[PDB]
């Protein structure tokens, strides 16, 4: 029964880890899109 | 007297009375835009590194 609580612990842990990874991924996406747009318009 | 007479002669040869419509503005403008692109990318990299430090910090 304690292993269920262990499961819930690690589930909450990587829930938070996945949301932080989503924020990192969104900021990288936006930086790539901005770089490509700004460099596309220079010509 | 020789140097100043020679330079007044040379200035007589290359004077026009017209205000020289050439410039270098566009290249400075493009260089400023390139530098501000670099600055924008620097600020964004600081933000991504800060979120990575928040993730690894726990």
């Amino acid at each position: 029964s304690e292993e269920r609580r262990e499961i819930a612990e690690v589930n909450k842990k990587l829930k938070q880890k996945n949301q932080q990874l989503k924020q990192i991924m969104d900021q990288l996406r936006n930086l790539i899109w901005d770089i490509n747009a700004m460099l596309a318009m220079r010509n | 007297e020789a140097e100043l007479s020679a330079q007044i002669r040379y200035l007589t040869q290359v004077a026009t009375g017209q205000p020289h419509e050439g410039s270098s503005y566009s290249s400075r403008k493009d260089c400023q835009m390139a530098l501000k692109r670099v600055d924008y990318a620097r600020l964004k990299l600081s933000d991504v590194a800060r979120t990575c430090e928040q993730m690894l910090e726990n």
